[PDB]
């Protein structure tokens, strides 16, 4: 697909049987999802952004489907204002920036 | 440390 | 050009006779640069991200050359962790996400 940037690049992603709306964010190293209960072990982590840092839960090897494309990787869960798909997952689906 | 730079006015 | 995301998408920008490094950020509505002086009248604005809100100074109609392409628009200045080129200017240089 080719996605223009006139509006926020929100797409549908599938995780654990739940379909959510997420922002394709080239400005995020990691993928951060709104509070959700994922099974498996996790580790505490601090991630920073424009207004400071927030504490999140890091889960590994989580299957995620982004617009029909299948990916598997790390997912951080915490109090983020919006669901965010980062570069760790975007690279897996061959996503690039073009101009 | 990783950066997640989502931003909105 | 085509930029992959295995590494942060940093590019050189030229603004006011100054060269700086910025990140092409599809997750940001606006363009925010670290503290610096710019010509013209500026007004206080507040923007938010993960971690909360910060105060910035808004400068309108500022010429910005991004990796060779010209844009003229709004540039915010403040305590951002990294210089970021947001969608307001990405659209001007015809940038899109592809996969």
């Amino acid at each position: 697909p080719q996605i223009t940037l006139w509006k926020r690049p929100l797409v549908t992603i599938r995780i654990g049987g739940q379909l959510k709306e997420a922002l394709l964010n080239t400005g995020a190293d990691d993928t951060v999802l709104e509070e959700m209960n994922l099974p498996g072990k996790w580790k505490p982590k601090m991630i920073g952004g424009i207004g400071g840092f927030i504490k999140v839960r890091q889960y590994d090897q989580i299957p995620v489907e982004i617009c029909g494309h299948k990916a598997i990787g790390t997912v951080l869960v915490g109090p983020t204002p919006v669901n965010i798909i980062g570069r760790n997952l975007l690279t897996q689906i061959g996503c690039t920036l073009n101009f | 440390k990783a950066r997640v730079l989502a931003e909105a006015m």
